[PDB]
């Protein structure tokens, strides 16, 4: 479950990039480059955090369950996980 | 044409 | 530093609770996955130039609007026969300030009458001549500051005998000649320095007894030389300088009426030999021939009265600057539309376009209308560029089919 | 309010009802007596009338709200109400024609 | 709270049909998880715009599915509704609830769609008042309004027809007199054939709902009064009615030209279904029924063939049970057969595109879909024509 | 037509609230408790706002035109596009 799922899931029928957060903030593990981890995820992650700040203003431990924000060319989802946050670029359609 | 209409009746009549 | 150790984390997998579940609830999205549903919804003479002034076209009518390449994109916004407003002497020209960006002309000059069709001439932009209506090209020097027409040729059979219809250069400057092809079926071509009288009396008729005229018979647009002579009943005659083909032998016609806009096509940027002579039908049409075509081989279109004067753009051999009889100068250009409007010049109202030229900067309309103002209309893209062999390609097609 | 004419297909009522009882008795070989036969296929093919007169009463009453549109129509509409008053003659005014 | 201004800043003109997406986005996301071979397809039926309407035709959708209008002919039941019923649906989310409502101001009678348009609509009425609908955005007004002189019509629209192509942009418009007039699919002014289906006898053709043949062909078949196959074509040198291949009685209320070649000929054949109690074959060289089929208990509305078995029916009954049959396999028996809730008189029947599956429509509101996965791809061109030279000695003594 | 439009966003089964919030931030006009949601929604409008930037900087050929908030008590099945974000919160089950 690690070199054949990892490209089973890297290149997923829809998966673009699946740039797993490492330690909430600091994206470095993933399946794929550095780059497009930590770039990406991180600020997706920041601003993310920004507006769950704010939706945790409201309520603070109400997280999410899977965020799938499902924007137009490719989905963003964030599913807060217990070292990082899930923030992976995966299209709808 | 109401007045004209009852002008049309009243020379039917 | 942030973590040091990536590789069992992501080989012993006892975290696969929240992997798995995570992608759990990603495959779980992936049940569905529904985008957007499937109810039937799906997902030129733009201000360029202007000839008019109080002092130059005040409540004048620019019935001629040449293309003087002599100090060029100045379009001589005439006077024909006309009683609109009194101000300079009859034959008054405006050649617009488009170099100097202005609504106004360069260089206006007054003659001893209603000219038709003047133009420049070479190695200065100052002794331009034209012809006149006496029969003759008047010629002028703009640098000894003349109003009126400074020095007029004799108007007898060496020039027009009949009225005149129009006059440019010939050639280059190394055998640059003022030849006027007139309205008396006659393309006389003086020297540059010799216009006493229209010597090259090269008229393209016999020697019989009547005034074969021809309508509007300008020249060649793009330098080509063939001074149009466009009788009344097409027969645009190729009237050349000399030879035994200066007149109509090789007569480039197809005219329903009166040959009036005949001025062929420009240089071949990516066209073949662009001889096109134009021959503008008086039954609101525009036949262009050729070189070997001698028949309406880019017919172009229009609906009202006669036209008067086309000339092709010299940027695009393909577009042109011609006319139609509503206002909108039906500017055709045979690879694009070689019948309708192409670069429809927006004139006042239906204004009487009694003239169409093209300077040797092309890509432009440089036509006297019954505005005043020369109506400048801006090709923009037909410039120097490939795919313009449609233009000669849709005139001999036309010609077979 | 009003008292006067009116126009109206006055048809309608009763041509369908004459065409579908007598045609059917007709196809269902059944009789039907001769002054109803007459009459309702006369009236029948007089329907066509009867619906450019459903036509006109539909456009009589899209008439009197364009001549209620607005001012200058009741102001100076007096060409379109000689109209309708010759229209409302020849159609609605008609003594047995 | 106070909101006018925002009544025109929020609820404008393109935010109307933003609108429309986010209702329809969010009533299709309610298919939501946690946040931790008769088989019968579907189902449709709207509690207020369908609820006890007597129709007698819809406007099906064989091609393009999952959004069908129910053109139907708006009942009483609603009286304070605008008078006219078409409601297309969603299969594809399967929903019954009233979204994609669509109105008229008459008795919509058979609205079918345009031609070269999924979105415009055309269609008849009692009084013949054919109306249009443009619904490029999400709009339902009807907005066009045919004259009704004495040239048009004043009875309901049968079955409008769609003839040609982008050049000729024909519609054939009906009434029970039989009146032809084929208006024009851009301009409700001119009906250009506008003639009476004259005919041998009674010209005056109480037409009941004919029948266009495959191909863009023009000769028609007009189902009529008794059956009365009225067999012609709308121009040439028959521009009326030429003859009247009959044998089947009563008005026709269900006839379907040839349905699409599996892997059979052409075969230029056609069926019938109406008061007779049953369904007649035919074909273009019988002049009677070919074969008479099972007259069933009560009046056989409709009538369908399948596109992807070609020699394969379906129809309903006065009864409500629908047989589909496919002579070349189930001969004496159709090859599924089911009826409806309890046993009304329906009115109509249609195979879906795709085959295997068809939406049947009942005469009183709700519409049923039935599924039958049995047919695959086999050459039944073979079983064609062996069946038809088993009726051909059959016949004979 | 307010009539459609709030009939199939009120009438929707389990929809709690919704929050229609245009550039005002204010959702004066929706089925949240207004005294409560207004202010959330600004807040919601800014930190949204910083949401466009991020999906629309990083990746600017990516709008949002729906926003499946799946958080851990509540289904903000948001309705969005270039104009407005219907914030709706709506029942799980």
């Amino acid at each position: 479950e690690v070199e054949e799922t990892l490209k089973r899931l890297q290149s997923q029928k829809g998966v673009q990039g699946i740039i797993v957060v490492n330690t909430e903030g600091i994206p470095i593990k993933s399946t794929m480059d550095n780059p497009t981890t930590t770039q990406y995820a991180s600020l997706m992650h920041s601003f993310i955090l920004k507006a769950r700040s704010t939706v945790r203003d409201i309520d603070p431990q109400n997280d999410l369950t899977f965020l799938r924000i499902r924007s137009k060319k490719n989905e963003i989802m964030v599913a807060p996980d217990k070292d990082y946050f899930l923030i992976v670029i995966q299209n709808p359609t | 044409v109401f007045l004209m209409k009852q002008q049309s009746l009243l020379a039917k009549q | 530093l942030t973590e040091e150790e990536k590789q069992q984390i992501l080989h012993s997998e006892e975290f696969l609770s929240f992997f798995d579940h995570s992608t759990r609830i990603v495959e779980r999205a992936l049940s569905e996955q529904i985008n957007i549903f499937f109810d039937y919804s799906g997902r030129k003479l733009s201000l360029n130039r202007q000839f008019f002034d109080e002092r130059w076209s005040k409540h004048r009518v620019v019935s001629c609007l040449d293309w003087s390449s002599q100090y060029p994109e100045l379009l001589v916004a005439s006077y024909n026969n006309n009683e609109d407003a009194p101000h300079e002497p009859d034959g008054v020209a405006l050649v617009w300030n488009m170099k100097y960006k202005k609504t106004t002309p360069e260089y206006v000059f007054h003659c001893q009458s209603a000219v038709m069709s003047a133009t420049f001439a070479k190695f200065h932009p100052n002794l331009v001549v034209g012809g006149t209506y006496s029969g003759q090209i008047v010629l002028w020097d703009n640098r000894s500051n003349k109003r009126t027409p400074v020095q007029r040729t004799p108007l007898s059979a060496a020039a027009h005998t009949h009225p005149v219809y129009c006059v440019n250069v010939v050639g280059t400057q190394n055998a640059h000649n003022l030849i006027s092809i007139s309205t008396d079926g006659k393309i006389c071509s003086w020297s540059l320095d010799m216009l006493s009288h229209p010597q090259d009396s090269m008229e393209l008729v016999h020697k019989q007894s009547k005034a074969v005229a021809v309508t509007s018979m300008s020249f060649p647009v793009g330098d080509v030389n063939n001074f149009v002579v466009g009788s009344e009943e097409g027969s645009v005659y190729t009237a050349c300088r000399h030879g035994s083909k200066a007149g109509i032998s090789e007569m480039f016609e197809g005219h329903q009426g009166p040959i009036t806009g005949i001025h062929c096509h420009a240089a071949v940027g990516a066209v073949d030999f662009s001889h096109l002579f134009v021959t503008s039908s008086f039954d609101w049409t525009v036949k262009l021939w050729s070189t070997k075509n001698n028949k309406p081989l880019y017919s172009f279109e229009d609906n009202a009265g006669y036209v008067y004067d086309v000339m092709w753009s010299p940027t695009h051999p393909a577009l042109f600057a011609c006319v139609d009889g509503m206002g909108r100068l039906d500017l055709w250009n045979l690879n694009n539309d070689t019948e309708v409007p192409t670069a429809s010049i927006s004139v006042e109202g239906n204004p009487a376009l009694n003239r169409v030229r093209w300077t040797h900067s092309g890509r432009e309309i440089a036509v006297g209308d019954s505005e005043g103002q020369i109506v400048i209309y801006d090709v923009g893209e037909q410039i120097a560029v490939p795919r313009n062999d449609e233009w000669a390609r849709f005139g001999r097609t036309l010609a077979e089919i | 309010t009003g008292n006067v004419l009116k126009l109206k297909v006055n048809f309608l009522p009763e041509i369908i009802t004459l065409s579908k009882e007598v045609r059917n008795l007709k196809w269902l070989g059944f009789r039907v007596p001769l002054a109803i036969v007459n009459k309702a296929h006369q009236a029948n093919q007089l329907y066509p009338f009867a619906i450019s007169l459903i036509e006109s009463v539909r456009t009589y009453e899209r008439t009197c709200e364009k001549v209620e549109e607005r001012n200058t129509i009741s102001l100076l509409v007096a060409g379109l109400k000689k109209e309708v008053q010759a229209l409302i003659a020849e159609g609605i005014a008609l003594v047995w024609e």
